[PDB]
């Protein structure tokens, strides 16, 4: 009964886990982080010069 | 003598003995068992925490 | 001998007077909560998969 509590515990972590990373690949595709890299560039110039 | 025969033919194992072994098994499952369960609980609590 | 032995096995057998006990009291709780736990565990996964 204890083993069996502990490999069902393991199990759903790694569901979550891999869940997790799927929705990460989907949102940072390399066109928009090309456009979240020039955002932070005029950011950071704006938070320099204020 | 037909009560110590009784007593010998029933003593596998002798109770003083089985009394140890029960106590044993006990300390067993405190020491290692019931901690092992501990530590699941906390990982559980941990993975909550996750999602 | 006999009564004293008879006792002795009785108590460590019976805990609480009156119910035969094969498990550890204090594992046994254990294994509640754990149980306990990983159905909530399992309704996060659920929801958030959903």
């Amino acid at each position: 009964n204890a083993e069996y509590l502990e490999a069902k515990s393991n199990a759903l972590f790694l569901k979550l886990r891999m869940e997790e990373l799927q929705v990460l690949t989907d949102c940072y595709t390399p066109e928009k982080v090309l456009v979240h890299r020039q955002i932070r560039d005029t950011l950071e110039a704006g938070v320099k010069k204020e | 003598s037909k009560t110590q025969r009784a007593l010998q033919k029933n003593t596998n194992p002798d109770t003083d003995a089985l009394l140890k072994s029960l106590s044993d098994h006990y300390s067993l499952e405190l020491d290692e068992m019931v901690p092992k369960m501990q530590r699941l609980i906390q990982q559980c609590e941990k993975h909550q925490e996750y999602g | 001998k006999l009564d004293s032995h008879l006792k002795e096995l009785r108590d460590f057998m019976y805990p609480e007077g009156n119910t035969l006990m094969l498990t550890t009291p204090e594992l046994s709780g254990e294994f509640h909560q754990l149980g306990s736990q990983l159905e909530k565990l399992n309704h996060i996964t659920v929801e958030i998969l959903g």
